[PDB]
RNA sequence: ACUCUGGUUUCUCUUCAGAUCGCAUAAAUCUUUCGCCUUUUACUAAAGAUUUCCGUGGAGAGGAACAACUCUGAGUCUU
């Protein structure tokens, strides 16, 4: 026990790895049969599954994974050196997918848990891009293999060839989003490894080789397992491995030395336990009691697979050998990660993972205890140790070198290793772990960064968690008792802390909306409020999405506001951006902080803009990477630029203000371009302050927006459904129920079920899942996430039309209730005002 | 069916199918039932209805 | 009462997609229990059927 | 490749039952709402509390079976 402690004072004997994959692939089956193999008094009941590592009550009663869950735990290597390995137990739902980059931030290497035979999916997809953004390393575990045996019976010549289609797949994924071809997976290279997690399958090529050595002798599994796969086969008149079949109807290596055996001792224990399992039994060296024997087929068939395959050493290997330690992977995640950069003297401490450092830990993760009224941190432990009891600087997610505001000197007192369920407290935790910390749950909201008090002053944070997915999903929430409506107030508190991309916003009519992803993340996070954290009563409103607001004509003349003063008269005019250039500003192609050379050259080339136009372009939307863009046009002729440089900062502020709230649905403004045609800038400073021009540049934003003819953007989610072959009629017309269009219907290969690829609206997405399943008798199942923002038909801005209580309206009325009915439920007016 | 239901052919329509067999049957009392592969499977193929 | 009105339904839907529900075909191999074989051979959509036989080589 | 290992079945009894006692499912009483309502006896249907009943597992004790060596394993078991 003190040597998993003892492990941690190493660097290299330790592998922070966060397992992924699609929903239900695997990933907690194969963690509990790791805690089984190290761990001897746990036991998975023989038809109910262990269930380890989920600790939440909606875990085991949805049976999806909620919460991610961290994993600490001694294996022993294929060679026999016992390493230290964390875990994150990730949810494979897309709509948690928040919850897997919580702990995908503060991960060296990423373990891609892939089913046999449903394929690759659409989580899997998303989840190697954006692990790809962090340029994590990347290993695939085909999990559940007997899925091709004891389900298709497909023969080992197919399974092989399924094995082989699901890994060129994922690597030419990897390689549509990575540029770096060090990224290829193969099994002989130690990156794809296969298992089964239900019967205790573990195994790589490496794995299965030292087998055959152990079972035979003075063999060299490594050479062995490079010539294990692929279109190379065995010759035993020469014991000779080729690169062509020596015979007509021979088979290729991975199938005759390791699918082959694989499909055996499967099939003695399904079929022919009492008559021809034995001399099989006894062939391998198992040794099965006499009661052993009376199991039932699944328990029988774990137990002689533990038996057979042994440790999970291929898992071990696989690890050790392409996912790299903390003090050898630190560089490239402070590179990505940290804001400073590794220039800085901290970026060079912290890039050593010295023990001995500066202390400085990343939490991204915030756990509930039973109480629910006291949070705890978890997160990455980057450089040096922190102790128990001990005083601690904690930053926050706007904090900066120079804003000292949002630190906190928190005193941490007892602080553990969470193996799921059970943690273990410790004095210290050393550089490179991941570690719970306790007395720091107040200061810290959401990313954070601890550091050290009265040192390392000069210390910035960690760029904020980037989710892949934008929350659209938005559910008013109130108290039923409004005397109790503190409580949940509190409540709310909570669950902003323990969902990381839950957004609580009140309105300006007091309405406490939250965001969330999907229908089952938002019934997780109002489960959870009224179960566990509130604890009293709540109301839900019928749920709505949110709304973009874009504008699709040049706004007919330019448009003009002054400051209260009257001196300060800006003049701008409004056209819509260039396709592909919004999403451009969204996936951080170009930033702000690239000098404006780089960004100039990037417009004018690819986007065919003006010179001078490129070089005018003053800011961004929303945020830095807002989708909008801010472009100076005052012609050098008649306005003077060092002048209007001064208020420029101001009028971007206002900018960026007008961008966030938009005149018409109150929020959002998207892929609008906006040139600045006239500015009068007092010449004084007193008379073009920022509290006068701010909200100019607000009114003249607001106003040339409207002055052209707006459009409403709802998001439009991509959903693929995978369902067998008579489904798909069906689909279709649930998809033309929700007015949803369909773009593909592929079927899956090596597997009887087609996948259709349709997008569907937002707004019109609610029920969608629970519909198809019902619909299909459970036969098609679904999952939603968000894929682009999409002109919604109709007109906002024609009030000609009158709009039907409680009917659904027609397309071209729909964009006028969208933004109608969004006024009411801010309190605002029932017509946006084109004077105002 | 002689070939079909080959093991349970003997047995299928006692009163206690198979009673004084102590392969399969812990004894007289009928409890803890011992069965083989091909008559489950058998009687799941007879049992389809 | 010996019978059961029929004001007691519960199955009553204004929605044509729960009025008709999708069929499973069971891997066109897989039969419901009752009914005999061969009405449900007959009866099936025999889309799976229309499958095999043209992946029949 | 060895010496000792000592059965399993069945009939009872006595306690404990955690666990779907039971991959099944009853009734009664009481207390709340009820529906009928007009007096008991039947009731309407949900919640809550016990209880009895058809069963069950384990442990321990006492028989018979009935034999019996062994099974099995402690190991040096050997070429």
């Amino acid at each position: 026990m003190d040597f998993l402690a003892d492990l941690m004072d190493n660097s290299e004997l330790i592998r922070n790895v966060t397992l992924c994959g699609h929903l239900h692939h695997g990933k907690t089956c194969f963690v509990d049969c790791l805690i089984e193999q190290t761990h001897p008094e746990i036991r998975k009941r023989y038809d109910q599954d262990l269930c380890y590592t989920d600790i939440l009550f909606t875990e085991q009663e949805r049976g999806v994974g909620i919460k991610s869950t961290p994993v600490t735990v001694v294996l022993p290597d294929t060679k026999g050196k016992s390493y230290l390995f964390n875990i994150m137990d990730t949810p494979g739902h897309v709509n948690f997918s928040d919850e897997v980059t919580a702990g995908l931030r503060i991960s060296d290497g990423v373990v891609l848990f892939i089913d046999a035979a449903e394929g690759v999916m659409l989580n899997t997809e998303r989840l190697i891009k954006h692990a790809v953004q962090e340029r994590l390393a990347v290993t695939v575990c085909i999990n559940k293999i007997d899925r091709l045996i004891l389900e298709l019976k497909l023969p080992p010549t197919d399974a092989y060839y399924k094995l082989r289609h699901i890994v060129d797949e994922v690597n030419g994924l990897i390689s549509m989003y990575s540029t770096d071809e060090n990224l290829i997976l193969s099994p002989l290279l130690g990156n794809v490894c296969f298992s089964s997690s239900q019967y205790s399958i573990c195994f790589t090529l490496g794995s299965f080789a030292k087998i055959y050595a152990d079972t035979f002798g003075d063999i060299n599994y490594q050479e062995f397992a490079k010539r294990l796969w692929g279109d190379i086969y065995f010759n035993p008149k020469t014991r000779k491995f080729t690169k062509k079949a020596p015979t007509s109807s021979s088979q290729r290596s991975f199938v005759e030395f390791i699918l082959e055996p694989l499909y055996k001792i499967l099939a003695q224990v399904v079929g022919d336990v009492d008559t021809s399992l034995p001399r099989t039994l006894d062939e391998l060296g198992i040794h099965l009691t006499k009661e052993e024997l009376k199991l039932n087929i699944r328990p029988l068939l774990r137990l002689v697979c533990k038996k057979f395959f042994g440790e999970f050493t291929g898992f071990v290997d696989m690890c050790v050998q392409h996912i790299p330690s903390p003090k050898v992977g630190a560089k490239p995640k402070i590179e990505h990660t940290y804001t400073g950069g590794v220039d800085s003297d901290l970026g060079e401490a912290m890039s050593d993972c010295d023990p001995d450092g500066p202390l400085m830990c990343h939490t991204t993760k915030m756990y509930s205890t039973d109480d629910g009224v006291q949070f705890h941190a978890f997160g990455r432990v980057l450089s040096g140790t922190i102790h128990a009891g001990q005083p601690v600087k904690v930053l926050g997610e706007n904090y900066t070198l120079e804003d000292e505001e949002d630190s906190q000197i928190c005193t941490v007192g007892r602080l553990w290793i969470s193996v799921a369920r059970y943690h273990i407290e410790v004095n210290r935790v050393p550089a490179g772990n991941w570690v719970l910390i306790e007395g720091v749950d107040q200061p810290i909201v959401k990313t954070a960064t601890i550091t050290e008090p009265r040192g390392n002053e000069e210390a910035q944070i960690f760029r904020p968690l980037k989710f892949n997915t934008t929350s659209v999903i938005k559910i008013a929430v109130e108290p039923v008792n409004p005397s109790e409506l503190p409580k949940m107030l509190d409540g709310l508190r909570k669950v902003n802390k323990s969902y990381p991309s839950l957004t609580t916003k009140v309105e300006e009519s007091g309405e406490h909306v939250i965001l969330g992803t999907g229908e089952l993340y938002l019934d997780c996070v109002m489960h959870d409020l009224r179960k566990m954290y509130s604890e009293i009563d709540i109301k839900v409103a019928d749920p709505v999405v949110t709304f973009c607001e874009t504008v699709v004509e040049t706004s007919s003349l330019k448009c003009f506001a002054e400051t209260p003063n009257k001196k300060n008269k800006i003049t701008m005019i409004a056209e819509p951006l260039e396709k592909g250039l919004a999403e451009d500003i969204e996936n951080e192609v170009v930033q702000i902080t690239w000098n404006r050379k780089k960004l100039g050259e990037f417009f004018q080339t690819k986007y065919d803009w003006d010179l001078l136009a490129a070089r005018s372009i003053w800011a961004f939307g929303p945020d830095a990477t807002g989708p909008n863009i801010l472009v100076d046009d005052t012609l050098p002729s008649e306005v003077d630029k060092a002048l209007l440089g001064s208020v420029k900062d101001s009028i971007v502020q206002g900018f960026q203000w007008g961008t966030r709230e938009g005149p018409l649905c109150d929020e959002l403004i998207r892929n609008v371009k906006f040139k600045i045609l006239d500015a009068v800038v007092a010449q004084e400073p007193l008379h073009r302050g920022g509290g006068q021009i701010i909200p100019t540049a607000r009114r003249v934003v607001y106003s040339a927006f409207l002055m052209a003819t707006p459009r409403l953007m709802e998001p439009y989610y991509f959903v693929e459904v995978q369902a067998p072959a008579d489904c798909v009629s069906a689909v279709y017309t649930v998809l033309a129920r929700r007015r949803g269009h369909v773009t593909q219907d592929a079927p899956i290969p090596g597997s009887p079920l087609y996948t259709i690829k349709a997008f569907i609206p937002a707004i019109d997405s609610f029920g969608f899942e629970t519909d198809l399943r019902t619909h299909t008798q459970g036969q098609a199942f679904s999952l939603s996430v968000f894929h682009h923002w999409q002109i919604v038909p109709g007109d906002p801005l024609d009030k000609s039309i009158v709009i039907r209580p409680l009917e659904p309206q027609p397309a071209p009325h729909l964009a006028r209730e969208f933004m109608i009915k969004t006024r009411r439920r801010k309190g605002l007016s029932e017509d946006v005002s084109i004077s105002k | 069916d002689p070939e079909e239901d080959a093991p349970v052919l003997d047995w299928f329509y006692d009163h206690q199918p198979l009673r004084d067999s102590r392969k399969y049957v812990n004894g007289s009392t009928y409890q803890r039932w011992q069965f083989t592969l091909p008559m489950m499977s058998t009687l799941y193929r007879l049992a389809n209805q | 009462v010996f019978e059961w009105d029929a004001s007691e339904d519960t199955s009553i839907d204004y929605n044509p997609l729960y009025k008709e529900r999708h069929q499973v075909q069971l891997l066109g191999r897989g039969f419901i229990a009752g009914i005999d074989l061969k009405q449900q051979k007959r009866e099936q959509s025999r889309f799976y059927g229309d499958l095999m036989e043209k992946r029949r080589t």
